[PDB]
C-alpha cells in the first residue's frame, strides 16, 4: 500500500529501524519488497531507502533491512546534491559521499558493487575522494577500487581528491598507482586544479611523483594556472622548480601580480605593485639584448594607456592604483588571450567597484569590453546583461545621462546574443532545455529593460536611428516566449517581471514609450500568442486603469494608430472589449473603435457558425479566424 | 492490530528512550500482544532496540 | 599616522560603530588598511581592531570591517587572556572561546579562516570547549573546521 | 572638514554613538545630524550609515538629513 511505502520512506529517513522490522515481518515478502525498493517522490528523489539510510549514517537500518528482507544494494535512485541532481546507483556511494564507513563496509560484507558507476559514472571511491575519508579509500582499494574512472567531463577521481585540501587522500591515491596527468574535458588536471584551489602541499605531493606536466585546453602550464588566481604559494613553488625560460617566468610573475590586482576575495595594491616591480626587475636583469614585453595599443574604451616599459614608470605610478589595475589586466589579457574565460571576471569586479565609486563611464567601458570578450568566446552572457541594465537603472535613478553609442553597441550585442540563444535552443534536444528557455526569457526581459532605459534618456538622431535599426532587426527575428508572447506582448503586459534592483525605478511595464518605439520600428502588432490573445487583449486586461492612465491611454492610442484589428479574438473567441474587466479601458477602446463591413460580417458569420470553410478566399479564412 | 502494535511500541519507545527501558517494556508488551506474533515483535527489539528493553518486555508479555 | 592608529583601535576595541566609519573616511586606501593593520601591543598583548571587536562580541562591528572594509583575517593576539595570553588569535577564535555565537555564525558564513594554528597548535574549538557553548561547537563541527586538533601537549578538545 | 570642525565632527560621532547606545535617539541622531552636516564626505559616510543605524533609526535620520 502507498501508506506502507511512505512509512518505509519515513523509517529509512529518520532511522526508525524497529518500525522497519515491523514492516519486514508479519506480512508477505513480494509486496513489502516492492514497497521497500523505492520511496515517495518527495524532495526530487526516488532514492533507495538504503540510500537515505546511508545519507544520515544509519548502518543499523540498512543492516536490519538486509538481514530481514535481503535486497540488492545496487538498487538505484535519484540523489540530490547542493545544486546538482545525479541519480545514485548504490547506497554505499552515498555513504562515501556523506562520510559513513560503517554503511560501506556492511554493504561490502553483504556483497556489493565496489565501483558502481552513477549516472555521471561517479565512483564510490570518487565520492570518498570528494568527502576526504581515507579509511573508505583504503577499503575500496583493498576491494579493487576503479581509480581510472573519469566523468563525461573526464574527471578522474584524483582530480576530485585534489579539488579540496584532502591531501591524505591525494597521497594515498598517488601511492596506489594513480594518474597525476589525468586529463579533464577542458584540459584541466590535478596540477591545474591544485593551482586554482591553492593546495601547495598537493602540488608537492604530485611533484614527488613528477610523472609529467601538461597544459590546459586553452594551453598554458600550471604555473600560469597558479598565477591565474591569488595562489602565490604555488606560484613561488613552481618558480623554485624553474622549469621555464626567463621571459615566461617574468610574464608568469606579471600574471601573479595581475590576478591579485582585481580579485574580489582578496585585493591589496601593495602586493600587486611589488610583484609587478619584481617581474619587471627580472625583465631588466637581462641587461644586454634585453627582452621586453610586446607593445599593444591602448583600447579607447577599456583603459586609456598602454603598458609601462621602465621601472621608474611603475615606481612613479604606484599611487595611480587605477593605472596599476589597468596595466595588470592588460598584461593578463595579452597573455591569456580572448579564448580564456576568466579574463573578464576581474574586469567585471573592477567595473562594479567603479560603479560603486561613481566612475560610471569606466564601468560602462569595462563591462562593454567584458561583454565583447564573452561574446567572442560564445558564452552565456545574460547575467552581465542583467547587471548592465541594472547600472543603467541606477544611473537613471540618480538622474545621470548615459552614452547613446554605448546603448546601440550593447543593443547590437544583445541582438547577437539572442540569435545565439535561439540557435542553442533549436539545436539542443534535452540537455538544458529548461535552462535554455529561462535564459531566453531573461534575455528578452533584459532587452526590454535596455529599450526602456534608452527611451528614458535622450539620444542623438543618428544613434536613435541605429537603435531603431537594431530593434527592427530583433523584431524581424520575432522572438517568442514559452506561451508565445512577442516583444510587443511582453512590453504590454504588467506581468512582465522586473529585477529587484534599481530597474523597478525605471521599468514600469506597461510602458507606452517602449510600445511606441516597437510600433515605429515595425513590430507585428497583430501577432498573437499560443493562448490567442493579442496586444490589445493584454492591454485591455490591465487592472490599474486610473492610477497610471497616461500610459494606458498612450498605449491604446499607439496600438490603434499602428493598426490592430480590435475585433480579433483569442482561442475562447471573445473580443478585447469583451475581455475588458474594466469600464475605463472599455470606454477608451469603444471611442477608439472603427466600423467596417468586413469585421461586422465576419463577426456575424462566426456567431452564426455558417460553414465559412472553402467558400471564401483564404485571406478571408484567416480573417474569420481572427473573429 | 498492527496500528495498535505501532502505537503501543511508540509509547513504550518514549519511556525507553528516557532511560526507563523496563517502564517502556510494559507498554511494548501490549504492542507484542497487539501484534500477531509477540515473539516476532519482541525479536525486533532484541535485534535492533536495546536488550534491556527487550529482555524486560519478554517477561511482561 | 600612529595617532590615528590608536583612534581606530578604540573604535572597535569598545563597540562604537561610527568612530571607525568617521576616522577611516576621507583617507586613501593605503593608510586605511595600515590603520587596520594595527598590531601594536595594548594591555600587555598585541591588539587589532578586527581581533578585539570579535572578542567584545559585536557581530555588527566585525561585519563592517570585512564587508565594507578590507582587513587581514589572520592576526596575532590573545586567545585566553586569563593567564594564558597565547599569541596568534583569530576573529573566530576570540568569539568561540568567549561565547559569541553570533560572531561565530557570521565569520565562517562569510568565509573567514577556520583552522588557524598558533604557537601551541590549538584550535578555536577547544576554546569553545572550555566555555562550553554547544552552538559554537555544533557550528564548527557542521562547518567541518577540525575535530582532531590537540595542543602541543596533545590536549584533545 | 579639518581644524576645529574635525574635532567637533568626532565629538558628535562619539556623543551621537553614546546617546544612540544609551537610547536617546532623538538627541543622538540630532547630535549625529550636525556631524553629517560638517562631515568631510557626507555621501560616503551614508554608505556605512546604511548599516550602522537600525532601519527605523536610519529612516529617523533620513527625515532629519535635509
Amino acid at each position: 500500500m502507498e501508506g506502507l511505502a511512505g512509512y518505509v520512506y519515513k523509517a529509512a529517513s529518520e532511522g526508525k529501524v524497529l518500525t522497519l522490522a515491523a514492516l519486514l515481518l508479519n506480512r508477505s515478502e513480494s509486496d513489502i519488497r516492492y514497497l521497500l525498493g523505492y520511496v515517495s517522490q518527495q524532495g526530487g528523489q526516488r532514492s533507495t531507502p538504503l540510500i537515505i539510510a546511508a545519507r544520515n549514517g544509519h548502518a543499523k537500518v540498512v543492516r536490519l533491512l538486509l538481514e530481514h528482507y535481503r535486497v540488492q544494494t545496487q538498487q538505484t535512485g535519484t540523489v540530490r546534491f547542493d545544486g546538482y541532481v545525479i541519480d545514485g546507483a548504490t547506497a554505499l556511494w552515498c555513504a562515501a559521499g556523506a562520510g559513513h564507513f560503517e554503511v560501506v563496509k556492511l554493504l561490502v560484507s553483504h556483497g556489493a558493487n565496489v565501483n558502481h558507476t552513477t549516472v555521471t559514472n561517479s565512483t564510490p571511491l570518487r565520492a570518498a575522494c570528494f568527502d576526504g575519508r581515507l579509511d573508505i579509500v583504503k577499503y575500496l582499494v583493498e576491494n579493487n577500487a576503479n581509480i581510472s574512472i573519469a566523468n563525461k567531463y573526464d574527471n578522474t577521481c584524483l582530480m576530485i581528491a585534489a579539488y579540496k585540501g584532502h591531501t591524505d587522500v591525494v597521497r594515498y591515491l598517488l601511492e596506489q598507482r594513480a594518474d597525476p596527468n589525468a586529463k579533464a574535458h577542458c584540459g584541466a588536471t590535478a596540477l591545474h586544479f591544485a593551482a586554482e584551489a591553492g593546495h601547495i602541499d598537493i602540488v608537492k605531493e604530485l611533484i614527488k611523483w613528477r610523472a609529467a606536466i601538461v597544459v590546459n585546453g586553452h594551453g598554458m602550464t600550471p604555473l600560469k594556472v597558479a598565477a591565474e588566481s591569488c595562489k602565490a604559494d604555488v606560484v613561488e613553488l613552481l618558480l623554485s622548480h624553474a622549469d621555464c625560460d626567463r621571459r615566461s617566468r617574468i610574464e608568469a610573475l606579471e600574471l601573479l601580480g595581475a590576478s591579485f590586482a582585481n580579485d574580489r576575495e582578496n585585493y591589496d595594491i601593495i602586493k600587486t605593485y611589488h610583484y609587478l616591480y619584481l617581474a619587471m626587475l627580472e625583465r631588466f636583469q637581462d641587461g644586454d639584448n634585453i627582452l621586453e614585453k610586446e607593445v599593444l595599443p591602448p583600447i579607447h574604451a577599456y583603459g586609456n594607456r598602454t603598458e609601462c616599459r621602465n621601472p621608474q614608470e611603475l615606481e612613479s605610478i604606484r599611487q595611480d592604483r587605477d593605472a596599476l589595475h589597468m596595466e595588470g589586466l592588460i598584461v593578463r589579457e595579452r597573455i591569456l588571450g580572448a579564448d580564456n574565460i576568466d579574463v573578464s571576471h576581474p574586469i567585471i569586479y573592477r567595473g562594479a567597484v567603479y560603479a560603486d565609486n561613481m566612475e560610471f563611464e569606466q564601468c560602462i567601458k569595462l563591462w562593454l569590453h567584458a561583454l565583447h570578450l564573452r561574446q567572442k568566446g560564445n558564452r552565456n552572457t545574460h547575467k552581465d546583461l542583467l547587471r548592465f541594465a541594472q547600472v543603467f537603472s541606477q544611473m537613471i535613478h540618480l538622474n545621470e545621462t548615459v552614452k547613446a553609442p554605448d546603448i546601440e553597441c550593447v543593443l547590437r550585442c544583445s541582438v547577437l546574443e539572442i540569435e545565439q540563444s535561439m540557435n542553442r535552443v533549436k539545436n539542443i534536444s534535452d540537455a538544458d532545455v529548461h535552462n535554455a528557455m529561462d535564459n531566453y526569457e531573461c534575455n528578452l526581459y533584459t532587452f526590454l529593460y535596455l529599450v526602456c532605459i534608452s527611451t528614458k534618456t535622450q539620444c542623438s538622431e543618428e544613434d536613435q536611428c541605429k537603435i531603431n535599426k537594431q530593434i527592427y532587426n530583433l523584431i524581424h527575428l520575432d522572438p517568442r516566449t514559452r506561451e508565445g508572447f512577442t516583444l510587443l506582448h511582453l512590453a504590454v503586459n504588467s506581468n512582465t517581471p522586473v529585477d529587484d534592483f534599481h530597474t523597478n525605478d525605471v521599468c514600469s511595464f506597461p510602458n507606452a514609450l517602449v510600445t511606441k518605439l516597437l510600433l515605429d520600428c515595425g513590430a507585428e502588432v497583430n501577432a498573437v500568442d499560443n493562448e490567442g490573445n493579442s496586444a490589445l487583449h493584454i492591454i485591455v486586461q490591465y487592472n490599474r486603469p486610473i492610477s497610471d492612465f497616461l500610459t494606458l491611454h498612450s498605449i491604446i492610442i499607439s496600438l490603434v494608430e499602428a493598426g490592430a484589428h480590435t475585433d480579433m479574438t483569442n482561442k475562447q473567441n471573445k473580443t478585447p472589449l469583451d475581455k475588458s474587466t474594466t469600464g475605463v479601458s472599455e470606454i477608451l477602446l469603444k471611442t477608439q473603435m472603427k466600423m467596417s463591413l468586413k469585421c461586422l460580417a465576419a463577426r456575424a458569420v462566426r456567431a452564426n457558425d455558417i460553414n465559412y470553410q472553402d467558400q471564401i478566399p483564404r485571406t478571408l479564412e484567416e480573417f474569420v479566424g481572427f473573429h | 492490530v498492527q496500528k495498535f502494535f505501532l502505537e503501543e511500541i511508540q509509547l513504550g519507545e518514549e519511556l525507553l528512550a528516557q532511560g526507563e527501558y523496563e517502564k517502556g517494556v510494559d507498554h511494548l508488551t501490549n504492542a507484542i500482544a497487539v501484534c500477531g506474533q509477540p515473539q516476532q515483535l519482541l525479536q525486533v527489539l532484541q535485534q535492533t532496540l536495546p536488550p534491556p528493553v527487550f529482555q524486560m518486555l519478554l517477561t511482561k508479555l
